[PDB]
């Protein structure tokens, strides 16, 4: 059984923790309860392959913007998360990107790009604009609802075959 | 350079690290051992987060330090002073400008901030995730109430509103799934008809997925709090561990009510035909990852009252003789080939509890509540986190939830099986062991005759899952 | 090559039994253990100047799941029944596990030692002469052993290795 240690970060409310917890528990959570950090395990066979998954559920509240190269330090992947209906949280995913490049001291970093809240009839973040933005970075992109579970499983077993194949 | 830190006389968790007060195990360190405030500074530590170390900590600290104390010590922590205006803040402010003061804000921004979130992240996962001790000590929650509604100042003021809703939610304190779950399977008992449901005439495909259902709520059910401390062996076990007993109890019920179809079937057909029914279900809890189920089996098959029923073991089909043996194997070598079967499926799965009881007691046994060095006493924390990687470890596999439909009436008829009776358990066994000498006398008895005691057919439906439209 | 004893501990849960095989096959000299680590429980010993392996069960723990303890006990060749000094309780459960162990092996001569252990320094409330007594009635050896500083571990081990040897 390989360990992966992935990493969840993006922008306050764009549903990280809410993702996190449906993949490990299968339950959608209503409530906005900033997280400060919460770590979670799953065991899971990917590809054929049993793996244990270490998910890193990190800070989106600016207050905390400070304390993240200790996380980006220790993580293999990350989930690079916004909200299709939510334009500042797609603008602040470039800040991330560099934040984990530089603390890893690497351009060649497993990530995914992640557009949560796919259930809202109501996006203001297009599809082609994400995708273009996930090209130039080298890495897929995949619309997720942490309420219905669309996407949800493919999001953090890409990050997995990143992380694999890196 | 460093930050400079508070002197030590006015802000305890500033002395320096020596062998006196913390020791490390051979990139963030890792605690062999240390004074409850050299754990306390770590487990809020400027420098990074240590997730695992919180849940390790609020886990089992209480082994080494009472709640109240936790508390009063986690408080203490928060309060950070503030440093004087430096040399360079203190000439422009004689001047009549204002102070750059870089070293101020500094400390602010990378010791105070983080090491204030940190404390309050041990909050929200005390009230979050080990919200017993506030149950069990009302002036315990109403000291944490007090203090996060008291925090002031907006850094942290996002987090305090925050934790001050979750505790008032967890004061008065649904599934989805990417298919739809089977469609319930019917044999000779059909829905409703709750009074003719046994053994027989349950389909076995549902005995064994409804006691899966049972099983996993049951094995999801159990807190941490009922095996730290080994409580579950001692003499307040009734009041300290109630969700693992009844765990353990149903097992131990499903396990003799197997032994008791069995022997109290004296009819050599009739009783082939049971064995082979509950090998079927042994099978289906093998493709449901109930290991649980598996060893309720097993452990029934070698009992003292089945084991020895050679007549009956003889007319077995080879494939099921082979099914048992499989599942035997798995408990051979000290559970050698279950422990690796266990890491590699793909849950949901029901773990066999009895392998993490027997390694979380032994690791409280053999290990020392403290470290003598240098002349202090120093907590072994190594010893804890053992601990903890167990209830970790138990904690993940009660994530994942089946995608199987209850069916409240087989439910109810496994919640209320008794095979015991109003007898106590070694009448009982003994009774057991009477009736196979009865059915299956010791040689060279000769082997007697029994009369037919099921009226329908023992053909069983087999369990290949069927799909209508 | 030598010779493997499948030994198994039984007795009464909550009362320190668990520290018999713990002691035996710690570091003796070092007072630490992890029991998920392989071979915690399999020991090479010299006994009489033969050498062999001890493998022991120790299922302590897990004393409420009762309807396993035939599935255990059929592992063992011998086996060590273990009752605390200060709990008269799990003295008088002896008779039943003796009893078990027979019914399990199908045998009236299962080579077996009586195990008086001192788990703490609460009062003593069986005497060795009561429980010597009792291993006579059985025709089986006493030992009592401490929990806490060694003594007597070897001597419920060899002693048990010895009933085998002899059986
Ligand atoms: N409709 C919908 N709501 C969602 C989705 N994901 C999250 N939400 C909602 O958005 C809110 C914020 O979710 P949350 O998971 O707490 O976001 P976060 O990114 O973890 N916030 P933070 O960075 O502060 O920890 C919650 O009310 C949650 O129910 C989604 O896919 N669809
Ligand atoms: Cl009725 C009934 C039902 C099941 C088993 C038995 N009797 C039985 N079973 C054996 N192996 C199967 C197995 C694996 C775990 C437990 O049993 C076996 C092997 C060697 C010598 C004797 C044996 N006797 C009787
Ligand atoms: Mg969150
Ligand atoms: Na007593």
């Amino acid at each position: 059984m390989t360990e992966y240690k992935l990493v969840v970060v993006g922008a306050g409310g764009v549903g990280k923790s809410a993702l996190t917890i449906q993949l490990i528990q299968n339950h959608f959570v209503d409530e906005y309860d900033p997280t400060i950090e919460d770590s979670y395990r799953k065991q899971v066979v990917i590809d054929g392959e049993t793996c244990l998954l270490d998910i890193l559920d990190t800070a989106g509240q600016e207050e905390a913007s400070a304390m993240r190269d200790q996380y980006m330090r220790t993580g293999e992947g990350f989930l690079c998360v916004f909200a299709i209906n939510n334009t500042k949280s797609f603008e602040d995913i470039h800040q991330y990107r560099e934040q984990i490049k530089r603390v890893k001291d690497s351009d060649d970093v497993p990530m995914v790009l992640v557009g949560n809240k796919c259930d809202l009839a109501a996006r203001t973040v297009e599809s082609r604009q994400a995708q273009d933005l996930a090209r130039s970075y080298g890495i897929p992109y995949i619309e997720t609802s942490a309420k219905t579970r669309q996407g949800v499983e493919d999001a953090f077993y890409t990050l997995v075959r990143e992380i694999r194949q890196h | 350079g460093q930050m400079r830190l508070p002197s030590a006389d006015v802000y305890r968790f500033a002395e320096p690290d020596s062998e006196e007060n913390i020791i490390f195990e051979e990139g963030i360190p890792i605690i062999k051992a240390g004074t409850v405030i050299k754990l306390i500074e770590r487990l809020t530590y400027h420098m990074y987060a240590d997730p695992n170390f919180v849940r390790t900590f609020l886990t089992t600290y209480r082994s080494f330090c009472k709640p109240q104390e936790l508390l009063s010590l986690i408080i203490e922590r928060f309060e950070i002073p503030e440093p004087e205006p430096t040399e360079a803040d203190r000439i422009a402010i004689e001047n009549g400008d204002q102070p750059l003061s870089a070293e101020l804000k500094r400390f602010r921004k990378e010791y105070i901030q983080p090491v204030q979130l940190r404390v309050l992240n041990v909050c929200r996962h005390w009230v979050e995730h080990h919200f017993y001790d506030f149950e069990r000590d009302a002036y315990l929650l109403q000291r944490m109430e007090e203090f996060i509604g008291t925090v002031r100042g907006k850094a942290m003021k996002k987090w305090v509103e925050s934790i001050t809703k979750i505790i008032q939610r967890k004061k008065i304190a649904n599934i989805t799934f990417q298919s739809s779950p089977p469609t319930v399977e019917w044999h000779i008992s059909r829905p409703g008809h709750i009074e003719t449901f046994d053994l027989l005439t349950l389909h076995p495909i549902e005995i064994a997925r409804q006691l899966t259902l049972l099983e996993s709520d049951l094995y999801r059910a159990v807190q941490p709090s009922e095996l730290v401390g080994s409580v579950w062996t001692k003499e307040d076990k009734e009041i300290n561990s109630p969700n693992l007993l009844k765990m353990i109890r149903h097992t131990t019920n499903l396990t003799l009510w197997f032994e008791k179809c069995i022997v109290e079937t004296e009819n050599l057909e009739e009783r082939v035909a049971v064995v082979s029914r509950i090998i079927e279900i042994l099978q289906v809890f093998q493709e449901l990852n109930n290991f649980n189920g598996v060893l309720e089996v097993v452990s029934a098959m070698n009992s003292s009252p089945v084991y020895r029923l050679d007549h009956t073991f003889e007319q077995i089909p080879s494939r099921q003789k082979k099914i048992l043996e499989e599942a035997h194997e798995l408990s051979e070598d000290h559970y050698k080939k279950y422990l690796a079967k266990l890491r590699s499926i793909n849950p949901p799965c029901v773990p066999f509890f009895g392998i993490y009881l027997t390694n979380i007691l032994k690791t409280e046994e053999g290990n020392p509540e403290v470290l003598k060095r240098h002349g202090k006493e120093l907590i072994n924390f190594s010893k804890r986190r053992k601990v903890a990687e167990i209830t970790g470890e138990i904690q993940q596999y009660q994530n994942q939830p089946y995608c199987l439909r209850v069916e409240s009436d087989i439910k109810r008829f496994f919640e209320n099986l008794n095979p015991m009776g109003n007898s106590m358990e070694k009448e009982f066994t003994d009774y057991l062991f009477n009736k196979s000498l009865e059915i299956e006398p010791r040689n060279p008895k000769p082997l007697p005759r029994f009369p037919k005691k099921y009226s329908y057919p023992l053909k069983s439906p087999g369990v290949r899952p069927s799909n209508p439209r």
